[PDB]
């Protein structure tokens, strides 16, 4: 609330400092924000401890960034941390106190909670609450009444208007519980899955697993782990462990046909007692419990054919025991988030590699599924090799003399297709892939435009890939890349990103993007994670390149892409200049092919 | 450095400057590696001897050392040919000197230099002093042109401030002979006293002026004898520098503060902790000041955290290069005055004019495929009166 | 920086056998000599220090652990405090007809320790290159040849180089010590200007001295002699204990009395 | 072998 003459607000007042500073590595600001320190002795229980209240922002290798907010402190309450618990530690790890408006905030959110609980039975969804007051209380306005269906007090509620009284709630200080008491659960009968000694748990997994298990009742809440992590396997755990009907809902057929391999590989429960809710094919959902479906075929809006019809209504008339949800980061959408509502479920777990967006609807997430159970470290990850380390590079081209021209003097949005596709860059990505050729590094060419995308794949005569492409075509080009040595390089278009199972790639070259999307940036990166059989952390075997053009908009769109990589602690490197592209041949070395390409695109319209 | 101060001087002043006390032992030290055993040498010596033995008693290898050392000792005129015996005042002031004839001190030098750097920075807490603030002034690191308003800080003096202590107090000092000399002080006696320091009206208003900088402190209501502080003769870093451009600083002083806010955004200030943030803004500002990155990454790699000290490079790649990059962004564009020229009837009169800008020095950039060139204003005249010449 | 010690051979038989000459080259003047040689080593560097040791049929005994003059102090400190001990030791002294010859031996293991010593209390982020300016004025003893090797070789292995400064005799036993560890051997012969020659060829340091033309080494004549006569021999018949020199082929070697087998 | 390329280990700014 201070400011001092600088930016920085002034604190010298607000709280004290502790004579063991030195001893006590933890920060605490009155705003929240909570500075550690990754050099202390004490490092791993106080990561443990922030982690446990608090949701990471930054964590780069020295000091990491933490902020807690009410969900975060649910969270806590949840796996069973008191305001006690938690505070009395936060003091003794602070090295200089705890300022009253923190130690409030946190009193208060650690009381508000479990007062109200939202527990679903024979398909009524129920507000139980031991405190009576609380309610008598909270039928202060009407959107209760109007939204309610027309000790241990509970009333029934409408199924349509759940999220809007979850939300309602959430700013009325008194969250709902989401517990799943599966352990103490006779409506429905357990299912026949079992976890097979072969699939094996990282260590990162079971805490993200014990997180999310922190009693015997399961937590519905969203788990963060990078796609090559294994999140498909946390998934298959969580419902092996919850052994309830489950219903995994993927974002597309791929999803849908990795998540039933997942399911088959990982977990005993025989193949016919698996069924894919997909209109492409299906395996008689109704038959079996344990379901994969898609968010587009619950919650599609129109005409329901007569099968999916029966299908859907045997959904919606059964309860389900666990609902997993992957890329949750598409679920505030208003078609996926109405499905929600269609489909009851006693917890909704999440899971996704990517929790980043623009529109300010990620904060949606925390109560239309619950709060960010667990959060993998990417850094700590990278250092334990699980997951490949990455040199994150920027490759800056300057901008052809002509194109930044036509580039400036046009005020419309032509430059998206024009800065995309400038002989500079061409050659860069030439001389980079020709580089990895002979180095037998295998290559995923990365770019939004398709018509760049053609362009340069017809150029360098090698196999783009793209939407409207034939299914077999794709698996073919897919194939070879991943078996034919004489192909070492595979031009996918933003199709790549959404959702896929590719071989390991050694590097991971984008010559255009999307947008300022970080969702795009982290999912795209994630490719590369792979861990290989033998590599090693130092060895940066794993490399990434952003090729961005100089002076344009592709550069405030990739520093605003970045965030969320540099956030996560991914140092991205810049390059100015590349050495020996001077003497390596390359096209568009004559100022002719240049002004053939600027004239095809100015054709473009 | 010493070597260049002492080196412009002229034989008069130099052979004065010898005093008996103490120059001729700071000058010898000052030799970096020989020339010392060859002063010893000849020290006692009363005829000088020829040059070729000189030249011929260094072996063949590493010869380049006595040829800079005897150049080196020739500026100094220590010796003269005489045709190489010494100097006489200097041999005889020698052989005087050579057989013949504090923790609160550190502290209160150390809080002195802190108060006067706040000062140079726009601190509203500073000591006040109007001899240190003219004298800063007129040392080219400050202008105020208006009595009435506090002196602003020229570009000169934000480089001057994130500079290391020890090569800004030498810098200063400099520029203290410099315009002692101007305002009229003797450069000798002064310059003799810092010599003796490492062992009349002008010498007490120079140890009133050394006092204000914090050099020395008599302790005793300003008496005859004084105790130099360790800066008069001639530590652990605290900033930690992240991948993500934030920088944690464990600092108190608020000079250290401030410093860092000259090209950083600051975000929070924690008793024994400051987190800032080195953005584009900031960087780009303290630039226009007139910083440039080399002085930035400097400053950063000796207020070092020890934390990061085992890394290397100390100091992130990622980092040291954007900041590089935000400095040569902003002179991008390179700016010369000049004029240029068109027309011209024949390439024959314009390659002469070409040679004879080159052999003046006025050319500054020439065009042969276009027949043009461009030359400064101060060449413009020559130019001119060459082509009325005809 | 460097750590000279001057090993001063202060032996009052011969240095008085000069006074009774009434030569021109006296005691007195040599101790100015050894003090202008240690004020120019400090004076080199402030890094750099200096000790001084002086020898004595008995023992021997280190002298060496404002401006009055417009002098430098630490300079004045070290000139009082030599002159005073050097007085005092050579004022002060019994007799012992028996025992005359002057040592050596002892004072260089003092030295070496106090070398030692001082490179232990350093700090480690200076190297320090220490250096014993051996001055010898007498004649050496034969019995002190063992002990004397002893201190040669643990200087070899410390890496201190002896530079010996022997003047009116030759004593090659110095000069094969200061062989060894490579240190210079001048043998001065215009005592008078004793001083020059330490200002030019024992006053640079072991950094400098390569990068410098310095008077060539003298021939180590490297002799062996049997135990019996101690005349020169070329070839030696050592034992596997005694590890002795001896003049011929015998039953059984006298300072051994191992049983021997013929063969 | 499988050495990083220069342009990765070493900064390619003119600095
Ligand atoms: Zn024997």
């Amino acid at each position: 609330t201070k400011v001092d003459e600088y930016g920085a607000k002034d604190y010298r007042l607000q709280m004290p400092l502790k004579d063991d500073h030195t001893s006590r590595p933890l920060w605490v600001a009155p705003d929240g924000h909570i500075f550690l320190e990754a050099f202390s002795p004490v490092y791993k229980y106080a990561q443990d401890f922030l982690v446990a209240i608090a949701e990471p922002v930054c964590r780069p290798t020295h000091v990491h960034e933490y902020k807690l907010t009410a969900y975060s402190l649910y969270a806590a309450v949840s796996v069973g941390l008191q305001t006690s618990d938690i505070t009395e530690y936060l003091r003794k790890l602070s090295k200089t106190g705890v300022p009253d408006g923190i130690m409030q905030f946190i009193k208060l959110c650690t009381v508000s909670y479990g007062k109200v609980k939202l527990v679903l039975k024979h398909n009524r969804y129920f507000v139980e609450s031991c405190h009576p007051d609380v309610i008598q209380h909270l039928l202060q306005d009407p959107v209760i009444r109007e939204c309610r269906l027309r000790q241990t007090v509970s009333f029934e509620v409408k199924q349509e208007m759940i999220e809007e009284l979850q939300k309602r709630c959430i700013h009325l200080e008194y969250p709902l519980l989401a517990e799943y008491d599966f352990r103490n659960d006779s409506v429905n009968p357990d299912i026949n899955i079992d976890l097979k000694p072969t699939a094996v748990l990282r260590p990162y997994q079971e805490k993200s697993l014990r997180k999310m298990f922190g009693n015997g009742r399961a937590r519905s809440g969203v788990i963060v782990l990078p796609c090559g992590a294994g999140k498909s396997l946390v998934g298959v755990t969580a419902a092996c462990t919850v052994r309830k009907r489950c219903l995994v809902l993927g974002n597309s057929a791929v999803s849908v046909e990795q998540w039933k391999a997942q399911f088959k590989m990982w977990s005993t429960i025989d193949d016919s007692q698996i069924c894919r809710f997909t209109s492409d094919a299906k395996d008689k959902p109704i038959g079996c419990s344990v379901a994969i479906s898609t968010y587009s075929m619950l919650g599609h809006t129109t005409k329901r054919s007569w099968e999916a019809e029966r299908v859907m209504e045997w959904l919606k008339t059964q309860e389900w025991g666990l609902m997993i949800l992957d890329e949750v980061h598409t679920i505030p959408a208003k078609m996926f988030r109405r499905v929600l509502t269609i489909v009851q479920a006693h917890c909704k777990l999440g899971l996704t590699a990517t929790l980043v967006r623009e529109d300010d609807k990620i904060v949606d997430l925390n109560f239309l599924i619950g709060p960010k159970l667990y959060e993998a470290n990417w850094m700590e990850l990278q250092n334990n090799g699980y997951i490949a380390k990455v040199q994150c590079a920027e490759v800056w081209c300057p901008m052809s003399p002509e194109f930044y021209r036509e580039y400036v003097a046009i005020k419309t949005k032509k430059r998206i297709l024009l800065y995309t596709m400038n002989p500079n860059k061409f050659r860069a990505c030439q001389f980079l892939i020709k580089f990895h050729e002979r180095r037998n590094d295998k290559i995923i060419v990365f770019a939004d435009n398709v018509f760049a995308l053609k362009e340069y794949a017809i150029r360098l005569n090698k196999p783009y890939i793209y939407g409207p492409t034939s299914q077999g075509e794709r698996m073919q080009i897919l194939q070879n890349f991943k078996h034919n040595p004489k192909i070492n390089t595979i031009f996918i278009s933003k199709v790549g990103d959404t959702s896929f199972d590719l071989p390991e790639a050694n590097v991971l070259i984008q010559i255009s993007s999307h947008g300022g999307s970080r969702r795009q940036e982290a999912q795209r990166l994630g490719r590369v994670l792979r861990a290989k059989k033998g590599m090693v952390a130092e060895e940066y075997n794993a490399f990434f390149y952003s090729l961005v053009s100089q002076d344009t908009q592709e550069m405030a769109y990739s520093t605003k892409r970045q965030r969320f990589l540099v956030d996560q602690g991914y140092s991205f490197k810049v390059i100015t200049k590349l050495a020996g592209m001077e003497e390596e041949d390359l096209a568009f070395s004559t100022k002719e092919e240049q002004q053939q390409l600027l004239q095809k695109v100015l054709a473009a319209t | 450095n010493l070597q260049e101060f002492l080196g412009g001087l002229s034989p008069g002043v130099l052979d004065r400057l010898y005093g008996h006390p103490a120059t001729c032992l700071a000058v010898f030290r000052e030799l970096p590696s020989l020339a010392k055993n060859w002063v010893m040498r000849m020290l006692f010596l009363e005829q000088p001897l020829p040059q070729a033995a000189v030249a011929l008693w260094v072996k063949k290898e590493f010869s380049k050392a006595q040829e800079e050392s005897t150049g080196l000792l020739s500026g100094l005129r220590i010796w003269h040919t005489q045709l190489l015996i010494l100097n006489p005042i200097f041999r005889q002031n020698l052989r005087i000197a050579l057989l013949g004839g504090v923790p609160s001190l550190d502290k209160y030098a150390e809080e002195r230099w802190e108060v006067v750097l706040h000062f140079m920075v726009g601190s509203p807490s500073a000591a006040v002093s109007q001899d240190l603030a003219q004298l800063l002034s007129q040392a080219g690191l400050m202008k105020s042109t208006e009595p009435g308003e506090p002196p602003c800080i020229t570009s000169a003096g934000f480089q001057f401030l994130l500079l290391d202590t020890p090569a800004q107090l030498w810098y200063f000092m400099l520029q203290y002979l410099q315009t002692a000399q101007s305002r009229g002080m003797d450069l000798v006696e002064i310059l003799s006293f810092l010599f003796q320091l490492s062992f009349s009206d002008s010498l007490l208003n120079f140890l009133q002026h050394l006092r204000e900088f914090g050099l020395v402190f008599q302790r005793k209501r300003k008496s005859r004898r004084y105790y130099p502080t360790r800066l008069a003769i001639n530590q652990p870093g605290f900033i930690v520098v992240e991948t993500n451009y934030r920088l944690y600083a464990y600092t108190e002083s608020e000079l250290q503060i401030a410093l860092i806010a000259l090209f950083s955004e600051m975000l929070y200030r924690f008793p024994n902790m400051v987190v800032a943030q080195v953005t584009r803004e900031s960087v780009q500002q303290a630039i226009a000041s007139g910083i440039t990155a080399q002085q930035i990454i400097h400053f950063l790699r000796t207020r070092a955290h020890p934390v990061m000290l085992k890394q290397t490079p100390v100091l992130p790649p990622t980092i040291t290069d954007q900041i590089r990059l935000w400095e040569l962004e902003r002179d991008r564009l390179r700016f010369t005055e000049g004029v240029l020229y068109n027309q011209f009837l024949s390439q024959v009169d314009f390659e002469l004019l070409l040679a004879h800008a080159r052999e003046l020095g006025v050319l500054v950039f020439e065009n042969s495929a276009k027949r043009l060139m461009v030359v400064t204003p101060a060449g413009h005249s020559d130019v001119k009166r060459f082509w009325k010449r005809q | 920086l460097n750590l000279l010690v001057i090993v001063v051979d202060a032996n009052p038989i011969w240095w008085g056998k000069q006074a009774l000459k009434e030569s021109q080259f006296t005691l007195s003047k040599c101790i100015d000599a050894v003090m202008v040689l240690g004020n120019s080593h400090l004076f080199m560097n402030r890094s750099n220090k200096l000790a001084v040791i002086a020898s004595h049929i008995q023992e021997s005994r280190f002298l060496y652990p404002g401006s009055k003059d417009g002098k430098y102090e630490l300079l004045t400190s070290a000139n009082e405090v030599i002159v005073e001990e050097i007085k005092d030791l050579m004022t002060k002294s019994d007799i012992k007809g028996q025992h005359t010859e002057t040592l050596l031996a002892g004072s260089l293991a003092k030295a070496l320790c106090y070398i030692h010593r001082m490179n232990k209390e350093v700090k480690d982020n200076q190297e320090m290159k220490s250096r014993i300016l051996v001055i010898k004025a007498a004649e050496d003893s034969a019995l002190q040849y063992m002990n004397f090797m002893n201190v040669i070789f643990a200087a070899q292995k410390q890496n201190i180089l002896i530079d010996a400064c022997v003047l009116d005799s030759d004593s090659g036993l110095l000069q094969q010590a200061c062989d060894i560890t490579g240190g210079l051997y001048l043998k001065v012969p215009q005592m008078p200007s004793l001083l020059q020659y330490l200002l030019w060829v024992f006053l640079p340091d072991q950094d400098q001295r390569s990068q410098l033309i310095l008077p060539p080494p003298v021939h180590v004549d490297y002799r062996a002699a049997c135990f019996c006569h101690r005349n020169l021999i070329e070839i030696g018949y050592v034992c596997s204990v005694c590890l002795s020199i001896f003049c011929n082929f015998s039953p059984i070697c006298t300072t051994c009395e191992t049983a021997f087998k013929i063969s | 072998a499988k050495e990083r390329p220069i342009w990765l280990r070493e900064s390619t700014v003119q600095g």
